[PDB]
């Protein structure tokens, strides 16, 4: 049983799939998240409506 | 019982393996059970304008067709003209019309036959179906809803090619007034072969049961179940080569062969894609793609981690031993 | 008088044949292979192995063999290891397709023939009748059903047959146990006395191939009673009363591309080194004359083929376009066989027949190292009487006891504790050239493996090379030049055709693939 | 290669499996395969002083005795004396004891011969016991260390009766120039036959994997596995009886009969016992006393609660219907 726990994670071991190492997410807490999600609930209805616009704009940008 | 055989976008390999018949033999079916083949491609004595007037009576009705097995795809490339099969100076296709609309019964052996097969893989340069089925799609070249004159549907003898005794024990049910007792599954396959899995009767499945893979081909083969490392279909295809051996003998899988899964109408599976040959395509390198028929990922896998830890030590060595 | 024959069955596939007949002789013929399923085609960007699979549904009498070159293709294109007892498998299990083959072939699809009205004034007939009557003949019923014998040997060791794909590059993918072995052996030893000593020869495998010239086959059929009243000494007889020695020559030019390796001489299989480990000598008999094989002189021509096409094209460069049979006919295209041709220097690009007869000539060559087959037997009766239906079908059935002396043998030399199989390294690049006798003949695949994927496969079958139409030189084929001279007893019965087409075991599902 | 086959306390199922051989058939073994079949009692012409003076020239060395083949037991009783078997003038051991130790090789075919089987159960009225064990303790009537010229021991081809390819396949193995190749397990039986388990190509193994029972004979045979209500000894004893199949058809497992373990020395198990016959010995009704070789109850337990978990609806199905 010991040999098939070793078999069993000895496949875990090779794993080969994707990893990735990424450390720093700091200055959450100072960020005033839920003010900005103030800021942006009564600019959402505003930023749906002008997307067409922000695209005329970006479109000129993109040359 | 007149049989009238057929070839259209065939290999002739059916033929072959029916010929492989024993209990019965493939002469003893055709003289000693009263099924009179009428002609057959590779074995009618008749050539020419007198095998031409063999199948313009059985097409016209001018004498009674109660079978007729159609092996090899309904080719209708180019354009839907079936001149990439032209037999007796008609496209095949249009035999086909015409001797499953004259036949008692039809019967569609191999897959080529009854479901496109090989021929139908993409790109399919032959326009190549089925009788009743494109692949898993019902309908194929005669339509879903074709019924021969006995009432069936095109009975569906799949395998590539199918073994002699899929189609012979059916001859003989129908010879020896069992056709009553032929019951077809949703491929409209006998389900006294097609109810069994591959895996029912494989050498391999106690190695399958404790997930112990056969790693390499050759000798590798003397231990483990396919299905893990070669892309094995057996729990996944409806068969009894395990069941009822092949050439009396073996199956793939005894042999170290992955099952290809071929009674399946979808073989080949995945068109034989780059990476899906003799493989297993998992998911993050430890997950089957495709689990047995009827599971589900997630018990599958508890299982599977459940027998690797509870694994007797023989199913971890040799067992097929020289 | 033009003849139109469709079809002319027995040729496993779709065969009609053109004949101009002048004074009851054909005086031109065309082969027209009518039924195309493009595996070539279908194979394009599958997995570099697909052929291992697809390549046996070209055809179902020998798609073993199509496994067999198949297998080397990928093991020469992929510069694999092959295990002696891997290729001992190989080679048995490609020597015993060939096995059934040739029983199931001649009662099934020749010999029933020999029951045709045309010989009803022979004093042989009524025991032709009797012999070979499809279904109900003395001799067909037990040849046809002992034919399924040397494919369960094929079955021990590949699962199945028809239809396994267990020759794999690196070797097989089975591991036979001792009693696979033994069952092989006693499975083989069983067909051997009950069909080809008792029914075919009526003596020894040994007793046969002691034949050595023609003189010596006559001898052998006076004898003794048993081998007079064999199949094979029957056959001959018949063969001698009927005319079947007297038409269907041919081209008198062969290919044999040869198989069954010296396991020790190709272990690592190569192109260039294939010819040199071959026990069944490959060979070009052109012009009288032995040439050694050269997969690079192989081209096919598409002219009179349902194919696009301007040039013949070697197949590692081979193309399968077809082209709509109207438009083709419109062409003057006739066939969807290509046209394979082989260059042979002072002939140009000639058609060359191949099968058994191939075979035997190339076995007649001189040189044969110690592993190969030297058998003179069928350079005497080619210089005795020439090719011809009789000649080509004695040259099949001679290879019966042969064939059957080398398995047993291989299977002796199985050495069960040793490898079947070195795991190969799957390249996503290669030039693989794999090549087999298969029962009829020369069978070959030229495969490119490009991105891991199949960028070219070329399958050349030997019925293609027989039964292939006129090249660009209006040159006819193999099987094209045997039905000339045929004679024409029955127009509404021409089984001369029959007779010479099927002499060839022309298979059709191969010709076109 | 000559050889003599004896029956002592033998019921002759042994010869009469033999008889049923196929690849090679027995006329074909006997004759075509170089094995000079001396004399066997159902099959030798010379009867009397004739067959005597055979055996007698076997046991004294004025004729060569290659394989001696034993079925049944070696009686012993009365009293150890083997007057319970008398043959050709002298208890059957002497016989035995003479022959065996003439022959190259010695082959017990047959539980009997190999292990005293049926008439060495319990209370034993011929004092039977196999040639080299008794039940599983090595020894039997020869001895623990009788070897025959040839160096080996008897070899064991057990069963009840052996399938003919046991023991044919090793005939044409030794007529072949195959001997080498025959390896023997501790019970020297040839592991090319007996390193799988019965369960090994059994059509019910799926069923097995996922706990699913087979509840009654007959048509309640169509699914499930054996093992736990038929006291199925499958995934207990080494045989390749699903892997070759008896008669080229089938396997008494295949057919709805539990295996009853012949290929073990313990043979008849439990000395059928009442209770002990086709039915499973549980502790606390659901506990398979005896589980499958080389797993613990503990690990078989818990992995046969997470496959009844796991178990597909198809594994609670016919399966092998009509
Ligand atoms: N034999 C055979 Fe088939 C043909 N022609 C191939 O290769
Ligand atoms: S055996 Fe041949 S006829 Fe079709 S079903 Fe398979 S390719
Ligand atoms: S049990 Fe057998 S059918 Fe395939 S999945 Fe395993 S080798
Ligand atoms: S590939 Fe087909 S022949 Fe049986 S072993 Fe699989 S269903
Ligand atoms: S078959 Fe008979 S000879 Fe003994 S081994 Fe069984 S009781
Ligand atoms: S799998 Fe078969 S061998 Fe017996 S234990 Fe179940 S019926
Ligand atoms: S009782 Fe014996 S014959 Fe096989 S199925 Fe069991 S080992
Ligand atoms: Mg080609
Ligand atoms: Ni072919």
């Amino acid at each position: 049983i010991a040999n098939n726990l070793t078999s069993a994670i000895g496949e875990l071991k090779a794993l080969n799939a994707a990893d990735t190492p990424i450390p720093a997410l700091a200055a959450l807490k100072d960020v005033d998240l839920a003010g900005l999600a103030n800021s942006l609930a009564t600019l959402s209805g505003g930023l749906v409506k002008a997307t067409p616009a922000l695209n005329a704009v970006l479109d000129s940008l993109t040359d | 019982a007149s049989v009238l055989w057929f070839q259209g976008g065939a290999c002739s390999g059916n033929t072959m393996s029916f010929l492989n018949a024993d209990e019965p033999n493939v002469v003893d079916l055709i003289v000693d059970f009263g099924l009179d083949l009428l002609w057959h491609p590779s074995l009618g004595l008749e050539l020419g304008n007198n095998a031409q007037k063999v199948f313009w009576d059985c097409a016209k009705g001018e004498r009674p067709l109660d079978i007729f097995v159609f092996e090899g795809t309904v080719i209708e490339a180019p354009n839907g003209t079936g001149q990439m099969d032209m037999f007796a100076g008609r496209p095949m296709k249009d035999w086909v019309t015409d001797l499953a609309g004259a036949a008692q019964i039809v019967v569609a052996i191999g897959d080529c036959a009854c479901f496109g097969g090989i021929p139908a893989m993409e790109p399919n340069p032959s326009g190549s179906t089925g009788l009743q089925f494109h692949k898993r799609e019902k309908g194929g070249f005669l339509g879903p809803d074709f019924r021969s004159k006995m009432g069936l549907p095109v009975i569906n003898v799949p395998g590539c090619p199918a073994h002699p005794d899929w189609i012979t024990q059916i001859l003989v049910a129908l010879a020896t007034g069992r056709a009553g007792d032929i019951t077809l599954d949703d491929l409209h396959r006998p389900e006294t072969f097609f109810k069994t899995f591959t895996q029912t009767g494989c050498t391999r499945v106690q190695f399958f049961e404790y997930k112990q893979s056969t790693l390499s081909f050759g000798e590798g083969t003397r231990t483990g179940c396919l299905f893990y490392e070669f892309g094995c279909r057996g729990p996944m295809t409806h068969s009894p080569c395990n069941r009822i051996l092949w050439n009396r003998q073996s199956s793939k899988t005894r042999a170290g062969m992955p099952c290809l899964g071929c009674t399946e109408p979808e073989f080949p599976h995945f068109d034989l894609a780059p990476g899906t040959v003799f493989k297993t395509q998992k998911v993050s390198g430890m997950i089957p793609k495709e689990v047995p028929e009827g599971t589900d990922h997630l018990t599958y896998m508890g299982l599977a981690a459940a027998a690797r830890i509870a694994a007797p030590q023989w199913s971890k060595e040799d067992m097929f031993v020289v | 008088l033009d003849l139109f024959v469709s079809p002319l069955g027995r040729v496993e596939g779709d065969l009609d044949v053109r004949v101009t007949i002048n004074d009851g002789v054909v005086t031109s013929a065309w082969t027209e292979a009518a039924m195309f399923r493009g595996f070539e085609i279908i194979l394009r960007g599958k997995d570099p192995q697909a052929g291992l699979i697809v390549c046996p549904r070209i055809c179902g009498i020998c798609g073993g063999s199509h496994l067999y070159k198949s297998a080397y293709a990928l093991d020469t294109a992929w510069r694999t290891h092959m295990p002696p007892n891997a290729t001992l498998i190989r080679n048995i299990c490609q020597a015993c397709e060939t096995l059934q083959s040739i029983p199931r072939y001649f009662y099934a699809l020749f010999a029933i023939d020999l029951t045709n009205k045309n010989y009803a004034k022979s004093k042989l007939y009524d025991e032709a009748v009797r012999r070979f009557a499809p279904y109900v003949g003395t001799s067909y019923q037990p040849g046809v059903v002992l034919s399924a014998k040397p494919v369960e040997v094929y079955a021990i060791f590949g699962g199945q047959w028809p239809x396994s794909s267990f020759m794999v590059p690196g070797g097989v993918m089975s591991a036979p146990t001792l009693s696979d072995v033994t069952r092989a052996i006693a499975i083989l030893e069983h067909w051997n006395d009950n069909w080809l000593e008792k029914q075919w020869l009526g003596c020894s495998v040994d007793r046969w191939l002691e034949n050595k010239t023609w003189n010596d086959v006559l001898a052998w059929v006076d004898e003794n009673e048993s081998q007079y009243n064999s199949d094979c000494g029957f056959f001959i007889r018949y063969c001698l009363d009927v005319g079947l020695d007297k038409y269907g020559q041919g081209v008198g030019n062969y290919l044999a591309t040869g198989t069954y390796f010296e396991p020790s001489l190709y272990e690592n299989p190569t192109i260039e080194g294939r010819n040199a480990a071959l026990i069944g000598r490959s060979g070009v008999f052109a012009d009288g004359r032995y040439f050694e094989f050269d997969q690079a002189n192989v081209t096919e021509d598409v002219t009179h083929s349902f194919y696009e096409g301007n040039r013949p094209l070697h197949p590692f460069e081979g193309e399968t376009i077809p082209v709509n049979p109207e438009d083709g006919r419109r062409q003057g295209k006739y066939s969807w066989a290509k046209s394979p041709r082989y260059a042979v220097p002072g002939l140009g690009n000639v058609p060359l027949e191949t099968g058994p007869l191939a075979r035997r000539m190339a076995a007649s060559a001189p040189d044969a190292e110690t592993h190969q087959d030297d058998d003179p037997l069928f350079a005497d009766i080619y210089n005795a009487i020439g090719p011809s239906v009789m000649v080509r079908q004695l040259a099949r059935m001679h290879e019966g006891p042969k064939y059957y002396k080398w398995v047993r043998q291989w299977l002796d030399d199985l050495e069960l504790k040793e490898s079947f199989y070195t795991k190969p390294v799957e390249y996503a690049e290669g030039k693989g050239f794999g090549s087999t006798e298969a029962a009829r003949g020369a069978l070959s695949d030229w495969i490119v493996i490009e991105d891991s994927k199949i960028k070219n496969y070329q399958v050349v079958t030997p019925t293609a090379w027989n039964i292939g139409p006129r090249d660009a030189s209006e040159v006819l084929g193999p099987i094209e030049q045997a039905l000339v001279g045929s004679p024409i007893v029955d127009a509404e019965d021409p089984v001369e055709l029959g007779h010479v087409a099927r002499s060839f075991d022309s298979c059709l599902v191969c010709t076109v693939h």
